[PDB]
RNA sequence: CGGGGAAACCCAGGUGGAGGCCUGUAGCGAUGCUGACGUGCAAAUCGCUCGUAUGAUUUGGGUAUCGGAGCGAAAGACUCA
RNA sequence: AUCCACCGGCCCCGAAAAUGGAUGACGCU
RNA sequence: AGCAAAGAUCUAACGGAGAUAUACUCAACAUGCAACGUUGGAUACUGGAGCGGGGAAGGAUUUCGUGCCAACGGCACUCGU
RNA sequence: UAAUGAGAUUCCCUCUGUCCCGAGUUACUAUCUAGCGAAACGACAGUCAAGGGAACGGACUUGAAGGGCUAAGCGGGGAA
RNA sequence: CGACGUCGCUUUUUGAUCCUUCGAUGUCGGCUCUUCCUAACCUAGCGCCGCAGAAGACGCUAAGGGUUGGAUUGUUCACCCACUGACAGGGAACGUGAGCUGGGUUUAGACCGUCGUGAGACAGGUUGGUUUUACCCUACUUAGCUGGAAAUUGCGAGAAAAAGAUUAUCCGUAAGCGGACGUGCGAGCGGUGGGUGUACGGUACGCUCACC
RNA sequence: UGUCGAACGGCAAGUGCCCCGAAGCCAUCGCACGGUGGUUCUCGGCUGAACGCCUCUAAGCCAGAAGCCAAUCCCAAGACCAGAUGCCCAC
RNA sequence: UACGUCCCUCUCCAAACGAGAGAACAUGCAUGGGCUGGCAUGAGCGGGGGGCUCGUCCCGAGGCGCUGAACCUUGAGGCCUCAUGCUCAGGGACACA
């Protein structure tokens, strides 16, 4: 009930058994795309997930400290290409996410390469220790 | 026992029987609510698809993530040479139905529209409208015209006109028919007296299709699908493929119902006709009444965009050819393929929302290639990327030689 | 909008038309990359120079003027 | 043939071509698809995949052992569908 | 002319299932 | 229902009853289609563990020439074990 | 218990249409014609709702449908 | 909310029975797909609270729509992980094997434990173990052709119709009222004929043949 | 790789393989669209007695559910349409 | 008797077959030209690691030039009348006891 419906379709990329690079700094590694939050059923379905989507993860690589627990990313990046309503297709080298909290802090400092606009702005921590606003 | 998880069923059950349409055309099969407050105004009419393209225009939605940014949608181009009014027709209400009254004619049809009465009209005698002709002036037929018309303004609550699409001005080489396209639009506003005056007026006189609708406006478009031939269940329903282990086959329905009703439902999906079905489609916004070549040879130049420039792509509308005639031109898909006869029709839903009452100014129009990938706007951009070419230095060659 | 122009031939890429991409070695002044073609991207992946390809406008330029 | 050692003997480079050894044709089998076919091409076949392929190996002709009996690396298997 | 306790007749409530449905059907007040 | 493994046939001239087969006032297409053998030519295939050339077992005239087409060669035949 | 296994099981890597979630192409069929030409099966036949009944009717009772004849499918019934 | 009692509904359990089937109704669960029911989990209106708000208990009208992704297990069930507005409960020969699958039960091989003198036994565990036929009738899906109101015939006459319904031109309303070619020769409303420009290319509008 | 003597043109490998590829088809893998009136249930009421006051109910009214019925939407006269029409014939 | 319809012929918005949409001397069909796109610089000819021969002349993958050349472009069916070819009283059957 946070985020669904404030940004506009993008075409979902990452269904449950996704495995994704972390951007963040905490020491992580890796994610592992558990479920997606705003999952209204449907049957045979996936949980996918996009750039906005915050998403229930798991460490498969990484500090032990956090390394077997369900944790809350944020993705940022997304090889999918999706349409923006300027009429853009666009689309990155790799899938990224980063970990927050339940309500979107970073729990980390930085970001490795770019996010996109989409994911920035729904998320003020997400935009603020992005280099580049893709 | 109840099955064991849930899905909503696969295809809209009010879309029964999927058969072939019974005609190729679109037809209303109901027209807008009469406002007899209104002044009197046709309702329908008929465009020809011809391919599609995208625009860029920049939206005011207060409120939205798209506010005051420039957007691309898909249009699609419909070419309209104006419709010649031949007849009157009025109906009368009745416990059972609506009733036809009469109808009266113009005095004069053209060739094409008399064309519509034969299977053969080059090998014929082609002396259809040949005695109305010769009577509708004699003194007994001048009279039963005028005895008819007084019984539209006695009976009639419906008046409507019998327009034909006019195809000698739609100098087009792919839509090969050449009897004219035959529907009746309905008259809407003011009393019977003020629809028939109306209809007597353009009667023998060509209406235009930016008579009928205005520039950023819906409609509602009927028209007939793009036909597909007998289809399976897979691709005419939508239903789950069956695992890659299964004998006898994948793409199709493993249980057609229970032991008991010991029978197969209408419910159940088979196959059969897929494609080639009429619909209504309502709420396409108009986006640009266009104007012929003769009048406009800039069709696609806008403000913003100063490139002059028509509406058809570079190598023409694919499988079409050129628009050559008036057009409109409707925000997105409209169902059918491209040559198939479409009927406009004004809204029957409230054209009342913020969406719809939306103002359109346009910034681009995309007349690139529909061939390949559209890479040049005009010819005037590939004759600069690339130079004189070999064959232009040795056309250059022949008119130095002359 | 504006005609942004190919990374690789430097053609036109007019609105609605090409495809965008921005990889993870981002310049801070092209950050997304604008293709025109799949065959441009691909001569791109394949890690060929815009000059030597006889159809690009790097090529065009400093060999046939 | 070289090297180390007081000796016992060790260490290296070739030579050699051993094995119910290995990959893999033919041959001999028949694992999986629970594939095709299933009023078949066929009263058991077709296809790909698979087991083995110097041995307790495969095979022709000839001979010898049978009906409460024969033969059996043994499945009550086989003894002219 | 107004209250109180009891008892009866018809009617209602109590009275919720998996094909569309049955005083035999229409209907009847 | 079927006559769907083993790639595949095309061409012209001859042969043959198997054609180029028409009641008028019709130039031909729109009123004789399909199919056969032989030689030439083109195109392929088998690919020397061969749709090559000889033997055993088994068969016993299927060999060869000439005629010939009733029935057989699950379509065809002017061909044929 | 090393080596060996068309043996039984579990996880990880690579891997992918197994799947999300399907799409599109090919050869051969089906399909249409020419030639040829069967079988299984077959009481009679063949639209349903309820009632009753040997207590799951195509035939009986009362209702509801049903103009005739076809081509390709298809697997709910014929307790096929 | 409600003991002690008590009156009942239900046939998604199981027991009891032995009516039908042993010249055979393919005996589990998944998968697929459609529909039904309400004893309502979510959604639409509500009443009522030990209902201040927020969350929620109980109930009513309502079955229109929705009711998931997974780990383990052959599982129905169970049990946790997670999403969700919510992950309601059932029926249809314990719906659905010429729809599939064959994990499991449910043969012949083999192993183990307990039993048996043995051959063997085991609602004990284990492993390996052919899933055949539609071209018929109907149903359903689409695709053609074609008669028929005495539903084939009777000639068996019923118009969501006009208004002489008794003779007869129309127009417009009942009281009124507009005009209607005149006698083979004429004329009038008209279909087609020859030459120098008009309305939104070629059709109309200016100035020999039928009918009155 | 083989093969027409080599180049040329090719061909064989049941489409040799690799890259790009029109058109067509197609993806929630892209794109566009998805609308009106009433009836009345629960219920809350209005007038109002039976029952000299009281009371939503007994007559009578009001408002009113994602239900229900229409509009729109799809098929459509074996729904046998003296609905309208073009041209021939026949009365 | 006529109007006509249907077959054969042609087209593809339709299509298993029928049915459908159409056309039937028509830029209708055929080929060509131009456009539009696809690929990526054709055969041919002429001026570089090295290596032969007696400064010169030959062998040499690659390269460069003519050359965004060459080829392909509607066809289950892109565009333009841009040019020319081809048609020469369309044929059969019903309507019709
Ligand atoms: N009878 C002749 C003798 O050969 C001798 O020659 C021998 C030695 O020089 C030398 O002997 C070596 C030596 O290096 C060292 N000190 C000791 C070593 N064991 C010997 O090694 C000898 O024997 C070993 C076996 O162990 C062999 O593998 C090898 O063939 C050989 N090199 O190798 C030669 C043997 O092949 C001497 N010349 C001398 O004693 C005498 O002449
Ligand atoms: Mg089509
Ligand atoms: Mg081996
Ligand atoms: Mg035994
Ligand atoms: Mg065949
Ligand atoms: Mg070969
Ligand atoms: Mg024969
Ligand atoms: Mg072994």
């Amino acid at each position: 009930a946070n985020v669904k419906g404030c940004r506009f379709r993008v075409s979902v990329a990452l269904p449950v058994g996704a495995v994704v690079n972390c951007a963040d700094n905490t020491g992580a590694k890796n994610l592992y795309v558990i479920s997606v939050k705003g999952y209204h059923g449907r049957l045979n379905r996936l949980p996918s997930a996009a750039l906005g989507d915050m998403v229930m993860c798991s460490v498969k690589k990484g500090k032990p400290e956090l390394r077997k627990k369900v944790l809350n990313a944020v993705i940022i990046r997304q090889r999918k290409s999706w349409r923006r309503k300027d009429g853009t297709v666009i689309y990155f080298e790799d899938n990224a996410g980063v970990i927050v909290n339940p309500k979107g802090e970073m729990k980390g400092s930085g970001i490795a390469g770019p996010v996109a606009k989409e994911s920035a702005d729904l998320w003020p921590k997400i935009s603020t220790h992005a280099p580049a606003i893709v | 026992s109840h099955c064991k998880f849930e899905h909503p069923r696969h295809g809209h059950l009010g879309f029964l029987p999927r058969k072939r349409s019974r005609q190729i055309r679109g037809r209303a099969r109901a027209f807008p609510k009469d406002d007899a407050t209104q002044k009197p105004h046709l309702t329908s009419f008929m465009v020809f698809k011809a391919g599609m393209t995208h625009i860029v225009r920049d939206v005011d939605r207060p409120g939205s993530k798209v506010n005051k940014k420039e957007v691309v949608e898909p249009v699609t181009i419909l070419e309209a040479p104006p419709m010649v009014i031949v007849g009157i027709v009025g109906y009368r209400q009745t416990p059972v139905g609506l009733k036809t009254i009469g109808t009266v004619w113009a005095h004069h049809t053209s060739v094409e529209f008399r064309r519509r009465y034969y299977k053969n009209w080059k090998q014929s005698a082609q002396l259809a409208f040949s005695r109305q002709k010769q009577f509708a002036n004699t003194k007994e037929g001048k009279v039963a015209e005028a005895r008819t018309l007084n019984a539209f303004a006695k009976k009639a609550s419906v008046i409507r006109v019998i327009a034909h699409t006019q195809l000698r001005k739609l100098r087009n080489h792919r839509v090969g028919v050449k009897k004219a396209h035959v529907q009746e639009i309905q008259i809407n506003g003011g009393n019977v007296a003020a629809k028939i005056a109306l209809a007597k007026s353009l009667l023998e006189k060509e209406v235009r299709v930016d008579s009928v609708f205005q520039q950023s406006e819906a409609c509602d478009v009927c028209s007939v699908t793009k036909g597909h031939g007998t289809e399976g269940v897979v691709k005419r329903w939508g239903v789950a493929c069956l695992p890659r282990k299964t004998h006898r086959g994948l793409r199709k329905v493993a249980c057609i119902g229970a032991w008991h009703p010991a029978r197969v439902m209408y419910t159940v999906a088979r196959a059969g006709q897929h494609g080639y079905h009429h619909r209504t489609q309502l709420n396409k916004k108009i986006y640009q009444i266009g104007r012929s070549v003769a009048v406009e040879p800039n069709q696609a130049t806008t403000t913003y965009d100063l490139t002059a420039k028509t509406i058809t792509p570079m190598g023409g509308f694919v499988g079409y050819g050129t628009v050559r005639n008036d057009y409109v031109m409707l925000k997105g898909s409209v169902s059918g393929p491209r040559r198939r006869v479409m009927t406009l029709r004004r809204p029957m839903a409230p054209q009342t929302s913020r969406h719809l009452k939306e103002k359109i100014v346009l910034k681009f129009i995309d007349t690139s290639s529909k061939i390949g990938h559209g890479r040049f706007q005009t010819k005037k951009e590939k004759n600069q990327w690339f130079g004189p070419l070999k064959k232009d230095r040795i056309r250059r060659e022949e008119r130095l030689r002359k | 909008m504006r005609t942004i122009e190919c990374e690789f031939s430097h053609f036109a890429v007019h609105p609605g038309h090409g495809r965008r991409y921005v990889p993870f070695a981002f310049l801070s002044t092209k950050p997304v990359l604008t293709f025109s073609r799949p065959k441009c991207f691909a001569l791109y992946m394949r890690k060929k120079n815009p000059r030597f390809i006889p159809w690009t406008r790097t090529y065009r330029r400093i060999h046939r003027k």
